[PDB]
């Protein structure tokens, strides 16, 4: 309910330089073993799911992404709007383009 | 000449304002510059804090006004412009500080 | 003279792989609808992983400059936790989409979607099956196809088997459910090839001159 | 050199992992031996009721998954560290079959 | 309340710094990592579940499947198990 | 329902750059946050 901007900017950041995000359907408490950020916290601090899976929700109603469930597991993928507003929260410049273009094969 | 900085600070939240917690923020001495209002009811919201940052850099801009959208602190659609709701603010204090051009 | 506590890992790791491509099957279903999607492989190659696709169009999935691959390949790493670069993919293309009974319902579903007659669409399937080279096919659609009251309709052409164990090989099935304002309409396909492959169906003698 | 390898292949169906053996064993024969071990089947079994309810005659269903196992323990020292890839690239690549080498 | 304490009798009978036994199941890794919050969901207990559609009963939890009976039927033959004999 | 009280002047407790609440941060004294 209150998500510290370093939360936001951990997952924008994930979403972009791997331009997905395959999360569970959870709503207990626990923290989520990928994304990670750091706040002064040891090395890094793992997020809870409540925050991650709040932040997601709102994405996918604003347009952003693109849900397709399965076997209880929620896959998102950033589409072309969500490229052209998560480039400024970030603070990217112009022309910059994810990882996945970059010719993994 | 000096709005062009401001936006990258405040997505990283470093501009501060309100007097709980501009007051607190110096206190702690991790401040570059603070502001201030063009005028106020009470000198106590202005003189004292001037004189807590002289004892322990500021500024003054003649348009209050200006000191609330620079600092964020603004309602806009989501489809960019903005609803022209600005909040007056009255003092900001830049930790971070991550202009330089202008001093 | 031998332990079976130990052996039990190679057991296990074939399993757990196995499950792995199930959720790729209905992911893929629920994703790729619209590249003819069929069908999925998998071989866990120990530096990564390769993933091969039966889709009638792949370029469609390929993706312009093979975008939409890699955003793939990108998103299953995370959730099976391979690192990737390790988790590549390639696509195969089918080239007898009529033999293929998921390519006709889904093809069958979008033309009801679109509010076209069941008389005509199924008709349409038939024809294309036989014009492949099929000895039959068999179309159903079940729910509530008029006003109330639903009942089953279903259209067919040649001979088809029904029983036996060779119904595992040259009998193909499918089914798919359709949600519209009424209800749901639900739809399944079923095609004979009894030449398929090189096998050759039994109780069949063919004598020389 | 001598590392007293072992390659161990395990399958569901049967047509194939016979298969992977004849291409190994013939690419085996020289880079030492290579005959094979057959191990006694690891059948699953699992019993379910064909009815999501529970009505009418209870009538049960019959599933299992054999798991056919071979292993080739027989390059030992008959093979390098380099040699044993050499093979495990000529033999076909079939789409399932795991493979796994230990010393 | 910090400024709460207690007789000393009332503490050494108090239960040993023990990991309560319960751990739960975490099918994947993925699924976790170790006002309210003081009593949203202290009830640990084992939540097995169907990997598929989440129901709590019926589960077959041999082999490491983790399905349940129902929905096991229909993804059977994709897994691989067949009905023979 | 708290009931809390309003007041607008939240920096009074000092007089002119003094020390008056026990960096920064009846019955004795309760330090806001934890103890």
């Amino acid at each position: 309910v209150h998500i510290p901007k370093a939360v936001y900017k951990a997952v924008y950041a994930h979403l972009y330089e791997n331009a997905s995000l395959a999360l569970k359907e959870y709503w207990r408490v626990g923290n989520v073993p990928g994304i990670t950020y750091v706040d002064e916290n040891g090395k890094l601090c793992n997020p809870t799911y409540l925050h991650v899976n709040c932040i997601m929700q709102s994405l996918e109603s604003r347009g952003v992404v693109k849900d397709t469930f399965a076997w209880r597991h929620h896959y998102y993928l950033l589409t072309e709007k969500g490229e052209q507003f998560i480039r400024k929260e970030l603070d990217l410049t112009d022309d910059v383009l994810p990882t996945p273009y970059s010719k993994p094969s | 000449f000096l709005k062009e900085t401001f936006k990258r600070i405040h997505n990283m939240d470093g501009l501060v304002t309100g007097h709980r917690q501009v007051f607190k923020y110096l206190e702690r001495k991790r401040a570059k510059i603070c502001f201030l209002a063009s005028d106020c009811e009470e000198k106590q919201y202005a003189d004292i804090v001037e004189c807590l940052c002289k004892e322990y850099h500021l500024c003054k801009k003649f348009t209050r006004r200006t000191l609330g959208e620079l600092t964020g602190q603004v309602r806009c659609l989501a489809d960019s412009d903005k609803i022209i709701k600005v909040v007056p603010a009255s003092a900001c204090v830049i930790h971070n500080f991550v202009d330089v051009d202008s001093f | 003279i031998v332990r079976r506590d130990e052996e039990n890992v190679y057991y296990s790791k074939y399993l757990n792989d196995c499950i792995m491509e199930a959720e790729l099957h209905e992911f893929f279903s629920r994703e790729l609808v619209d590249a003819g999607y069929a069908s999925c492989s998998l071989c866990r190659t120990i530096d990564s992983i390769c993933v091969i696709i039966q889709c009638a169009e792949p370029e469609v999935v390929m993706g312009d400059n093979h975008y939409r691959l890699h955003k793939i390949e990108y998103l299953l790493a995370g959730r099976f936790m391979c690192d990737p670069k390790n988790f590549n993919i390639w696509v195969d293309k089918i080239i007898k989409r009529g033999l293929s009974a998921e390519i006709m319902v889904d093809n069958l579903r979008a033309k009801l979607e679109e509010a076209m007659p069941i008389r005509r669409a199924a008709y349409s399937i038939i024809r294309t099956a036989m014009r492949a080279g099929a000895a039959g096919c068999e179309v159903i659609v079940a729910g509530k196809l008029r006003a109330q009251r639903a009942r089953a309709n279903k259209f067919k052409e040649g001979c088809l088997i029904s029983t036996g164990h060779p119904k595992r090989i040259f009998l193909a099935e499918a089914t798919r459910h359709i949600k519209m304002r009424q209800g749901v309409i639900g739809v399944k396909v079923r095609i004979y090839n009894p030449n398929i492959r090189g096998a050759v169906m039994p109780d069949k003698i063919e004598i020389g001159a | 050199m001598h590392q007293k390898y072992t390659i161990i292949v395990v399958g569901k169906d049967l047509k194939l992992v016979e298969r992977y053996v004849k291409s190994i064993v013939k690419e085996g024969r020289a880079f030492g031996i290579s005959g094979p071990c057959r191990a006694p089947v690891r059948r699953l079994t699992i019993t379910t009721r064909k009815s999501p309810c529970g009505e009418g005659t209870n009538t049960w269903h019959r599933f299992e998954l054999r798991m056919y196992k071979r292993t080739f323990w027989v390059t030992c020292g008959g093979n390098d560290i380099s040699t044993i890839l050499s093979k495990t690239v000529v033999i076909p690549g079939i789409q399932v079959t795991v493979e796994v080498e230990e010393p | 309340r910090n400024l709460g304490s207690c007789g000393a009798e009332d503490l050494d009978s108090r239960v040993h710094p023990s990991t309560i036994f319960w751990p739960t199941e975490a099918d994947n890794i993925n699924l976790a990592s170790g006002m309210r919050e003081t009593e949203f969901c202290t009830h640990i207990a084992h939540k097995r579940e169907c990997r598929i559609c989440g129901n709590y009963n019926s589960v077959y939890r041999k082999y490491g499947l983790f399905i349940c009976r129902r929905c096991f039927k229909e993804n059977a033959g994709k897994i691989g198990f067949v009905k023979l004999h | 329902e708290p009931k809390k009280v309003r007041l607008a002047c939240l920096k009074y407790y000092t007089i002119k750059g003094d020390t008056a609440e026990p960096n920064c941060g009846a019955r004795h004294a309760d330090r806001c946050h934890c103890g």
